[PDB]
């Protein structure tokens, strides 16, 4: 599933007071149960990267955040291999669980979509 | 452990010794097991029954 | 499936060979052979069992040699090409009662008494089933059950209707070692003998099992300790991040 | 040697990951660590950690299926007993 | 460079078993592959040595297995190792496949790895079938009979294929002799397929329990994993030994201790345990043709997973709904097996039909629906607007 | 990149069969390799299909081959293809080896290539031997007896190994049955070695008739050599078809059409034609142990060639003395084969002993002396100082 | 993959040969060539020349071996005929 699609559905719900009051709480619960923050990872660190869109995005990510991502990943594999969790003071907090890569992903997705449309445009003489 | 050092002194056991030990272990281990096994089954073995049947 | 069709579940008796460390009771094997020879042999074969296998298990070389020599077998034809017989030997297999299936069914009202060399392994329940069947014939079937002319009721048999009639009765045999030959005692003894026929490697199998499991259990614990050592440096590896200067 | 395709994994020296800077790691020789006693110190103590965190994801479906089995197993038992031949004639054919 | 890297042969051993970069965090579930390699070797070695005392003729088949049990020195060890070994082979392959399901191992870029695996599963089941027939017991005869007849469901040429497979009017001498010939062949094809499996595994390396790149922290296969695998090798051997010497027949059927009889199908007939779930699936369809199709589709549907999983992350580790349904699936699979072991009776029939639907719905409905829902949940649970 | 180069599986096919850079000048002698591959496939396929109707029991073996000959549709074609196919396999292999000696294919950097080849040669011979035993004719029995007894020459454990190979007091049931099991096994081992053979060939590529570097002018395997190999494939099939359909038993022995008899070795006993040269070598030594050692050394001495060839140039193309002595070797090998078919009688015994000496002298004395001499001839024949 | 052990052969583009310069090659499409029906009359006599430069390397050794065989085979025939039994008894044992 494309992030454009995920965002479209997600924004729609997030803008709707009725749906938003109903879903978001369930989603917050889901993310806490997911437990990746206890491993010190942000959600965007979990996205499978073995595809062109993600490679483009990870290429464009600024140097400093890229080094930061690398650390969270390495630290996580180590924690996971020891079968422990990180001390609470190292858990990613909700405020920190920011969609840092998402904008780069959406940008890459839009460019590929346009390129696909332009590659298959029909002409009306 | 000094018990280990007196025999191998900070070196790991070499193949030759390992193999040699394996040969000693087979003989000794087999005897010990057969011995324990036969004793646990005293009265049931054929050799025990053969002794009984004497007439 | 109805209870009758299923057949009554066989209870668990305390066979002295039940258990990782137990061999068969050889005195019981020896007694079982007698029951087979004097009570079962007349209808049931033991085709996969060779005389020589009884030696060192339940009889001496001499006892088996003498037992085998009581039977005739087809020998190699004479110089003229005419067929000739010979007394059995240790290399021969315990002779069956019938020349073919047809003769067998004729002597049993159409029914065929199966070969018992694997009966203990060829039936769910094993020894418990064989024993329960042999000692489970009531004097009469339960009320309401109509029995096919020529059949016998036994709750442990699927369907309840079996072609074999009860054959074990108190003191129909006289054990050589002076053991009281009661029906259940004889049932216990042949079943033990039949288990040996089916699994002659039993005793030796369990002995090697003890050896194999002690070595592997040790090997297993050893491998864990060794693994933990080779991984100690990685398991305790520490990381520190100092955001690089742009 | 012929040119094969690109993948997301390389080899020692060019594994395929992002550039790493600022991370420092430390380790100690296994030969310098306490002769393994962590089998009954931080393994039996920290034991049931993986249990109480995940067991619900396994236990609920396990329980759901076990109940469904036992329920259907008992219904079968009744259907084939004397008391159940009436309902057996119905539900069957 | 080191001889292990420069030598034409050793460099292969080095790249796959020595310097191979493994994700530092792969857990014990990743030990199942090495275990399947052991199984294949165990199966082949024991089979060859038994092959030396076996006779495929339908009249000597059963007795020759009895000859191996009684007359061959350590023959009963060879047979129990082979027979129980086959069972362990399937229990380990089921865990290996389940590991794949749970951690999204089937996902790109490992689709080919997964597909070749599905090929291996099919060959392994066919091999096991052929081997069981060689014993020529009651279950062997009727199993050969039922399974070859599976092809009679093919319209038009159906019955000819079956006569061709049998080589006669029914499962008989030519059937057992070719089946033994084929039983000897396939293990070598599986090995060939295993090599292809490893070739696909190698270009992408293994995945890990986190489902993210393992590129930032790899440790060599040699020592770490060579010794970690040894741990499971010994536990596998210990447990197989427990069954081989102490309970060698609890996983089999007593009916296979009775020589095959062409005129009587035992009322107590039951397929080998590892085939029970597929048996239950087929038994749930009240139509001959549709029944075999659905059963075969039960294996082939494993091929659709790379496309029905809509998740933006690989693996179930951080997904509550996916984790719950993964276990529903696993337990539904065990129930399908238990149903297979029961008779075609009222409560059981409907349960099987329901469990069969749950089996297919997991790949075709539950996975794509739940994954889509989780994608959105991860999004709205943090992003503000 | 083209899919044939990018895909994990097709890239192997492409580097070995499609884009492989072949020296532009290799001649038809370089077509034997592919022909040997064809031979292996012919043997395996025809063998598997016959195996489906075979019975390894010593009481049933011979008759089971007769059953294939008479009762199996196209069964005589399977057997005649398999049997004659074996001989062709050996004739093509001898030419493949000869091609090697001639063009110096054994020398650096291709020694590993050559050593694996020697390994394959031994394995093939053992396979063919095991196969011949499965027919259980008069030649089968006695061949099995003599060849297994070859090991009774080993001091102390000698007779024990024979008893173990036999599985009893003499070549009997246990022997024929295990020999069939091993006959089925070795061909897959050979296939695996052939892969190792091709792996070693690949890193250095083929040599050429000029004995010099082929790097300045290579042409693709595909089209050029794919279609050139097809030429020899059809020729090979044409000649083989001529024997299979018109002279099926010319390369065989009539005595093998007689069931094995443990009490009578026919006076007309003669080994299969492809083993005669080696048989003649053994007979040339009036001592049991030395006889078997010399015969085995006759195969192993092939490993010495890389070191005894002192020449500074690879191949015999431009070497008068080496070209001459090479043919002395070829015809001496053929003569050794002829002596093999003769009785142990006066003129022949001496001829065999001298020919045996020439066989060994070639590798150990002639090649090194002649190559050294030619090195100096090439030098003084032009260098003016 | 891992570091590859270098040999004396490469692949298209880096075959391992010396740098080539000053050599020009020309070729014509097979489609524009005489339909290969010009093997005879044009170069049929060109044959034999090939197997006239080599026949002596094969023929002399073949001749040497043929006569050695023919000579020994005739001796065997004589030794085993009535006439040869005289010499046979002497040379044999
Ligand atoms: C009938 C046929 C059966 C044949 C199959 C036989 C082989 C079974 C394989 C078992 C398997 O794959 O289970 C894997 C799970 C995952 O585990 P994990 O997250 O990676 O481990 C964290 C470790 O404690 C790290 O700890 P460790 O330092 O490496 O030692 C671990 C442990 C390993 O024990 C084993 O043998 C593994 C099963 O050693 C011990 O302390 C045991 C002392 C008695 O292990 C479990 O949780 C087991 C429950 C399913
Ligand atoms: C024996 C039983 C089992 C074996 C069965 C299979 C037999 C195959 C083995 C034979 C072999 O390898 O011979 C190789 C020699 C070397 O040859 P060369 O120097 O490389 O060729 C130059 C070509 O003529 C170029 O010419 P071309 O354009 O390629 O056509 C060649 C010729 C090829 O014929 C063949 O089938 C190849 C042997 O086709 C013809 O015009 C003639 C048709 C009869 O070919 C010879 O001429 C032999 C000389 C002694
Ligand atoms: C054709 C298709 C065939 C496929 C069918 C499936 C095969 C049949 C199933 C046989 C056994 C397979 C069990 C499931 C496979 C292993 C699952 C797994 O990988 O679990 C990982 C999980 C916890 O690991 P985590 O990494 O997610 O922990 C988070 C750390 N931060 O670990 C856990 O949650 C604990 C594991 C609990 C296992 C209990 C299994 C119950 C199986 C019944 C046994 C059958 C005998 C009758
Ligand atoms: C264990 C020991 C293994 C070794 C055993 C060897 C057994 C012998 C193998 C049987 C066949 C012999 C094959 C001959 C070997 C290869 C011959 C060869 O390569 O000849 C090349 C030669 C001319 O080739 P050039 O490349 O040198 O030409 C350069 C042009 N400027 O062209 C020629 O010389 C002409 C071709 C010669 C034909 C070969 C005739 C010998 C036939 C044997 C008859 C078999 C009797 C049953
Ligand atoms: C104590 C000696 C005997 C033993 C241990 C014995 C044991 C058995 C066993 C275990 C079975 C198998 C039943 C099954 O299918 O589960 C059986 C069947 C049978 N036995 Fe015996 N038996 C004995 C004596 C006899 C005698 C003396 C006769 C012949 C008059 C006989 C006739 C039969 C027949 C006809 C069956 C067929 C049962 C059927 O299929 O309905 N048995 N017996
Ligand atoms: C003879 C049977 C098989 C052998 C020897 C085999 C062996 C292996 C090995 C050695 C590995 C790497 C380590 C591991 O993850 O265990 C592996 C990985 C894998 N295999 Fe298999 N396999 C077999 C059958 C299968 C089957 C039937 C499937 C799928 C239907 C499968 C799917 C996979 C996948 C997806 C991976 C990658 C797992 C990951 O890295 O996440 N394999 N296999
Ligand atoms: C992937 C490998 C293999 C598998 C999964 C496999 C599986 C089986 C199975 C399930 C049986 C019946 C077991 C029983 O209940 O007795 C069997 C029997 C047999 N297999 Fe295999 N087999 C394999 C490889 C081999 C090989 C390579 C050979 C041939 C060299 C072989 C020869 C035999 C023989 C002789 C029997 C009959 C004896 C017996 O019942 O164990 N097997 N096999
Ligand atoms: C089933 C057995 C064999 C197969 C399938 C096989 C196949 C091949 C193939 C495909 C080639 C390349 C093309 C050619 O030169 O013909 C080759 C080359 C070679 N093989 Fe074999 N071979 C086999 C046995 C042997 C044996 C027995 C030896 C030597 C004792 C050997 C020695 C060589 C050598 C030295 C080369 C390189 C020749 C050169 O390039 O100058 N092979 N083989
Ligand atoms: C790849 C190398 C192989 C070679 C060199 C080879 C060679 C031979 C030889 C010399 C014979 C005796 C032929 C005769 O005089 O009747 C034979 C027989 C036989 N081979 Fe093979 N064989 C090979 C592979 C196989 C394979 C893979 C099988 C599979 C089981 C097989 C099955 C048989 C059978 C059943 C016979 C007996 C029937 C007959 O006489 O043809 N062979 N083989
Ligand atoms: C098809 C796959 C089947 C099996 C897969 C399992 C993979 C593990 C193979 C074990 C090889 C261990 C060699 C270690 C080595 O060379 O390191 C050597 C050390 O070796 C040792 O210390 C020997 C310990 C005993 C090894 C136990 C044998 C295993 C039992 C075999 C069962 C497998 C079927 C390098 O040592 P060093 O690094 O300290 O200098
Ligand atoms: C099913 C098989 C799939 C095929 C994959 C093949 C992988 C092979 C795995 C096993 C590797 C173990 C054996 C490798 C031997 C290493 C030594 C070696 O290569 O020394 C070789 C010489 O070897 C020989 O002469 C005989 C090799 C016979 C191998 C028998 C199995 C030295 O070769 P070297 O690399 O030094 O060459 C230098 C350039 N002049
Ligand atoms: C003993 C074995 C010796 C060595 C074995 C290797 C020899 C290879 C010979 C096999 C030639 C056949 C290759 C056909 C496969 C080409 C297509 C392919 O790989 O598509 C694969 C998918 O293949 C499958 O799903 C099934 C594998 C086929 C199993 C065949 C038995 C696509 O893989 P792809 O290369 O395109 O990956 C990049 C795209 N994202
Ligand atoms: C020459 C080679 C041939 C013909 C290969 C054929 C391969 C077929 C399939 O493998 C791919 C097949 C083995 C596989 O179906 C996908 C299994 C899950 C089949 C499951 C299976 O088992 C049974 C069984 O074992 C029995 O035992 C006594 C009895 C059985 O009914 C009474 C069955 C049965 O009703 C089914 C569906
Ligand atoms: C389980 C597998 C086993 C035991 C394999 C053993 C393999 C041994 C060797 O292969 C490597 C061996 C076949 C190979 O020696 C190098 C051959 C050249 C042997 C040549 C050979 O053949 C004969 C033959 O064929 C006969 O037929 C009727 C009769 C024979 O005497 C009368 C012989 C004979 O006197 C010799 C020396
Ligand atoms: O073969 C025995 C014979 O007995 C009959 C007599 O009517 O059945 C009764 O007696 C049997 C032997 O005591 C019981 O086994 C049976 O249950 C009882 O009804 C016949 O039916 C039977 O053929």
């Amino acid at each position: 599933q494309s992030f454009t699609s995920i965002a479209r559905i997600g924004d729609y719900i997030l803008k709707s007071p009725v749906l938003s009051k109903l879903c978001v709480p369930v989603a917050n619960q889901f993310i806490n149960l997911a437990g990746y923050k206890k491993l010190g990872l942000k959600f965007d660190d979990l996205i499978a990267e073995e595809n062109p869109i993600m490679q483009t995005a990870l290429r464009r990510l600024p140097e400093d955040e890229s080094y930061a991502r690398a650390y969270r990943i390495i630290r996580a594999h180590q924690t996971e291999l020891t079968h422990h969790l990180l001390p609470r003071n190292e858990w990613i907090k909700a405020q920190e669980d920011v969609p840092y890569l998402l904008p780069y992903i959406l940008e890459a997705e839009a460019a590929a979509k346009e390129k696909d449309e332009l590659d298959n445009i029909e002409v009306s003489k | 452990s000094s018990l280990y050092k007196t025999f191998f002194k900070r070196n790991a056991v070499f193949v030759g010794t390992i193999f040699a030990g394996a040969f000693v272990f087979q003989t000794v281990f087999d005897t010990a097991i057969t011995s324990w096994y036969e004793n646990h089954n005293k009265g049931k073995l054929w050799k025990d029954v053969k002794a009984r049947i004497a007439a | 499936m109805t209870a009758a069709e299923h057949g009554l579940h066989a209870p668990a008796y305390a066979w002295s060979h039940n258990g990782p460390f137990e061999t068969f009771d050889h005195a019981s094997i020896r007694r079982g052979y007698q029951v087979y020879r004097e009570v079962c042999a007349a209808c049931h074969s033991l085709d996969r069992v060779a005389w020589r296998t009884l030696v060192g298990v339940s009889h001496t070389n001499e006892e088996v040699r003498n037992m085998a020599e009581e039977f005739e077998y087809d020998d190699e034809p004479d110089e003229q090409g005419n067929p000739k017989k010979r007394p059995g030997k240790l290399s021969d297999y315990i002779p069956g009662p019938y020349p073919n299936e047809q003769a067998a069914r004729a002597a049993n009202q159409g029914a065929l008494p199966p070969d018992l060399s694997l009966i203990v392994k060829a039936r769910h329940g094993g020894c418990d089933y064989i024993f329960s069947l042999l000692t489970g014939y009531p004097d009469e079937p339960p009320a309401g059950v109509a029995l096919p002319p020529g059949s016998n009721y036994n709750p442990y048999f699927p369907g309840g209707s079996i072609a074999m009639a009860r054959v074990l009765f108190d003191d129909m045999v006289e054990y050589e070692d002076g053991t009281p030959a009661t029906t259940s005692q004889m049932a216990k003894d042949v079943t033990t003998f039949l288990n040996w026929c089916a699994e002659p490697e039993h005793d030796e199998r369990k002995r090697l099992g003890l050896k194999t499991v002690i070595i592997l259990s040790s090997l297993y614990l050893l491998s864990i300790w060794v693994k933990k050592f080779k991984w100690a440096g990685i398991k305790t590896r520490k990381f520190v991040f100092n955001p690089p200067k742009p | 040697g012929p040119p094969s395709g690109k993948t997301y994994m390389g080899w020692w020296g060019h594994m395929g990951g992002p550039k790493q800077k600022g991370i420092t790691s430390y380790a100690v020789s296994p030969y310098a660590q306490k002769p393994l006693q962590g089998i009954f110190h931080n393994a039996v103590f920290n034991s049931f950690r993986r249990f109480k965190s995940q067991f619900l994801y396994v236990l609920i479906p396990a329980g759901i299926y076990w109940y469904w089995w036992k329920n259907g197993n008992e219904y079968n038992e009744f259907l084939y007993s004397k008391a159940g031949r009436e309902e057996l004639e119905r539900v069957n054919v | 460079m080191a001889f292990r890297k420069s030598n034409v042969y050793l460099s292969l051993v080095n790249s796959y078993i020595i310097d191979s970069p493994q994700p530092s965090s792969i857990n014990y579930w990743w030990n199942m592959g090495s275990l399947l390699g052991l199984c294949l070797v165990i199966q082949i070695v024991t089979g060859i040595f038994m092959a030396m005392h076996y006779s495929s003729n339908i009249e000597l088949a059963f007795s020759s297995v009895e000859h191996i049990m009684r007359d061959v020195h350590n023959g009963y060890i060879l047979r129990y190792l082979h027979a129980n070994g086959a069972s362990f082979f399937f229990m380990v392959m089921f865990m290996h496949m389940a590991k794949g399901l749970y951690y999204g191992s089937y996902r790109s870029p490992r689709v080919t790895l997964w597909n070749v695996g599905v090929i291996i599963f099919i060959l392994t089941i066919a091999t096991a079938f052929l081997g069981y027939c060689c014993v020529y017991g009651q279950m062997s005869h009727w199993g050969a009979t039922v399974i070859t007849n599976l092809f009679s469901a093919i319209p038009f040429v159906g019955n000819d294929i079956v006569s061709w497979l049998w080589g006669g009017f029914s499962v008989s001498n030519p059937t057992i002799q070719r089946f033994f010939a084929l039983h000897y062949l396939v293990p070598f094809i599986i090995a060939a397929m295993v090599i292809m499996h490893l070739m696909a595994l190698h270009i992408h390396g293994s995945s890990n329990p986190l489902g993210i790149t393992g590129n930032l922290d790899r440790i060599p296969m040699h020592s770490y994993f060579i010794f970690k695998d040894l741990v499971t090798v010994f536990l596998f051997m210990l447990i197989l030994a427990l069954f081989v010497f102490y309970s060698p027949n609890t996983l089999g059927h007593p009916d296979n201790y009775i020589p095959g009889n062409p005129l009587v199908t035992p009322a107590s007939i039951v397929p080998e345990w590892y085939l029970l779930p597929f048996y239950a699936i087929l038994r749930s369809i009240p139509d001959k043709l549709l029944g075999v199709i659905t059963m075969f589709a039960a294996i082939l549907v494993l091929l659709v997973l790379p496309f029905t999983d809509r998740s933006v992350v690989r693996g179930n580790t951080f997904k509550v709904l996916s984790k719950f349904f993964f276990f529903i699936f696993v337990f539904n699979f065990v129930l399908l097996g238990q149903i297979g072991a029961c008779h075609v009776e009222v409560p059981y029939v409907l349960m099987g039909q329901i469990a069969t639907f749950i089996y297919f719905a997991y790949f075709l409905i539950i996975v794509p629906v739940i994954s889509t829902i989780e994608n959105v949940l991860f999004y709205i649970g943090r992003v503000n607007k």
